RNA sequence: AGUGGAGCCUGCGGCUUAAUUUGACUCAACACGGGAAACCUCACCCGGCCCGGACACGGACAGGAUUGACAGAUUGAUAG
């Protein structure tokens, strides 16, 4: 369960780059194009000292067949912006007290992990 | 803290010769004043001195988050033996007399 | 109070069983030391140090983290 | 067996403290004082500050 | 100077070397020190449990200056270097061996140092 | 030759500053150097504003301390060392006096 | 001149939250704690490292108390 033409129908550009082209560019060439939030993170970060986390992504994607999703790979970071390399993995996105498990589909690219995990209820007062 | 008794002797010798030793207190610090044991937060210098202190031999004055070690008479005698250097070698106090 | 307690056992100290340490080389008569395990050529190596056999990794613990045959 | 025990701080009020205590909020960094206001009140005599107005 | 006795001549050098930091105690340190030219004495035990220990030491001695003088009891050799105060009913680190030890750098002139060196030269 | 020398005086204490300035001027001319006379610069009012109340409940009470640093300079023109020499002596505590090689 | 009415902001109550750290309650509590808090901070909550178990005394014990670490397991962390 990975890449385009599969979990997508909204499609077109994220932000300037069509998902076809996106998925077959590297993150290098991605930040060059139309990307401003992502661009700041990658430039100033400079590959961003989340090294081991990213390697755990590749590891469990590899060891699992490409026909199925990983064994789930947790992270504490949720400020990670989805890059085409990641896509098709299944990411435990920490909330400081829960790991919400979210498959990263081709429609999520350029968005943040954190936006798909909640710290917050739909809010009630007995509602 | 931990660390060998080569670092400890170096600190003690410097206290003995100067007659003062100083450290400062922060846990985000990397490095105590007066050489230290070198880009480390509050610990080795402080702890070596603290061990020395427990057994007597040095008087510690604290104020403005800094540790001023002031060498005592008994301490001059103790370090003289520990360092095993000749039985007067002058610890930088007694000097000029008023 | 926050959260924070942990069990221990020495989860907090190291002993690595009780260690074999230096009991290797082969000696015949007086006096020679004939190679056993593997030896590590570096300048940060000692002069009776070894590479732990652990096959397809062979690493000198006198070296800091480096210097590894995979043969 | 320390591996981490510091983290870079140069950001916000949390990167500095008073030079006799640890405190946050209202840290005078002007003129290189580096004291919290509460402490500065007691030492305002010693710096040379004076009230006439 | 002096001429002392032969067995106490060793002990003083062992004590000085420990404070200097240069007394190689127990097999791993002893062997490493021996196989380098820093060594200038090797005092062995021969009352070791499993004398393969002593055989390895002697083998090591052959290369990088041969130094041999034997003394008796492991525990005495340990004590001479210093790991106890020789005071009180207990000590926390009390009397236990170190067996064969090697001395890197005497670190003082005259006395026991001069005795052992002179003895070693005309011996070998 | 005559050399242009600038004596800066900085302090906070009017009366002390003033009678240091006096002594420099009077002793200068006494064994002949330039008199000039003081160029008063604007006193700078360092203002610090703090809460009077630790732990803020009650009323809004504010305390404002000032500290008034005073500056003056005097430009003497006369020869090299004997300027800075005759001036800077005869004073020790509590009024800064700087003698500067500045000005040609 | 308004304020109270409106929008938003900020503190406060109540609810909700694992956490909404917390002081204060007519004035003499309440954009008040110079408090414009991203995480860091941070006290709160969800987890983990480390000993800074000094020193004295006892035991273990240099045949190895303890320190470090490859790769693999792991985990937020190829954090030995």
């Amino acid at each position: 369960v990975e890449q385009k033409k599969k979990r997508t129908f909204r499609k077109f550009t994220y932000r300037g780059v069509d998902l076809d082209q996106l998925l077959d560019m590297s993150y290098e060439q991605l930040m060059q194009l139309y990307s401003a939030r992502q661009r700041r993170r990658l430039s100033r970060g400079l590959r961003r000292k989340q090294h081991s986390l990213l390697k755990r992504l590749r590891k469990a994607k590899k060891e699992a067949p490409p026909m199925e999703k990983p064994e789930v790979v947790k992270t504490h970071l949720r400020d990670m912006i989805i890059l085409p390399e990641m896509v098709g993995s299944m990411v435990g996105v920490y909330n400081g007290k829960t790991f919400n498990q979210v498959e990263i589909k081709p429609e999520m690219i350029g968005h943040y992990l954190g936006e798909f995990s909640i710290t917050y209820k739909p809010v009630k007062h007995g509602r | 803290m931990l660390m060998p008794k080569k670092n400890r002797i170096a600190i003690y010798e410097l206290l003995f010769k100067e007659g003062v030793m100083v450290a400062k207190k922060d846990v985000h610090m990397p490095k105590h004043p007066e050489l230290a044991d070198k880009n480390v937060p509050n610990l080795h210098v402080m702890k070596a001195m603290q061990s020395l202190k427990s057994r007597g031999y040095v008087k510690e004055q604290f104020a403005w988050r800094h540790f001023y070690w002031y060498l005592t008479n008994e301490g001059i005698q103790y370090l003289r033996d520990y360092l095993h250097l000749p039985p007067e070698i002058v610890p930088a106090t007694l000097r000029r007399s008023r | 109070k926050k959260s924070y307690t942990t069990p221990k056992k020495n989860k907090h100290k190291r002993k690595k069983v009780k260690l074999a340490v230096l009991k290797y080389y082969k000696v015949d008569e007086n006096g020679k030391i004939s190679r056993l395990r593997r030896e590590c050529p570096s300048d940060e190596c000692g002069a009776g140090v070894f590479m732990a056999s652990h096959f397809d990794r062979h690493y000198c613990g006198k070296c800091c983290l480096t210097y590894c045959f995979n043969k | 067996q320390q591996l981490y025990w510091s983290h870079p701080r140069k950001f916000g009020q949390g990167s500095r403290s008073c030079r006799v205590c640890s405190n946050r909020h209202g840290l005078i960094r002007k003129y290189g004082l580096n004291m919290c206001r509460q402490c500065f009140r007691q030492y305002a005599k010693d710096i040379g500050f004076i009230k006439l107005d | 100077g002096g001429v002392m006795d032969v067995n106490t001549a060793l002990q003083e050098v062992l004590k000085t070397a420990l404070i200097h930091d240069g007394l190689a105690r127990g097999i791993r340190e002893a062997a490493k020190a021996l196989d380098k030219r820093q060594a200038h004495l090797c005092v062995l035990a021969s009352n070791c449990d499993e004398p393969m220990y002593v055989k390895l030491v002697e083998a090591l001695c052959a290369e990088h200056q041969i130094n041999l003088i034997k003394v008796d009891d492991n525990k005495k050799l340990g004590e001479w270097v210093g790991l106890c105060k020789i005071d009180r009913e207990g000590k926390p680190r009390k009397v236990v061996g170190c067996s064969c030890v090697v001395v890197k750098d005497y670190g003082k002139e005259s006395q026991a140092k001069d005795v052992i060196e002179e003895y070693f030269k005309c011996k070998k | 030759a005559i050399h242009r020398i600038r004596i800066t005086l900085t302090s906070r204490n009017v009366k002390s500053l003033e009678k240091v300035c006096a002594d420099l001027i009077r002793g200068a001319k006494e064994k002949n150097l330039k008199v000039k006379g003081p160029v008063r610069m604007p006193t700078k009012t360092l203002r610090i504003t703090t809460r009077k109340t630790p732990c803020g409940e009650g009323s809004k009470t504010w305390d404002r301390f000032q500290m008034r640093i005073h500056k003056r300079l005097i430009d003497l023109h006369s020869p090299s060392e004997i300027v800075k020499q005759i001036t800077s002596i005869s004073i020790e505590p509590g009024v800064e006096v700087e003698v500067t090689i500045a000005d040609a």
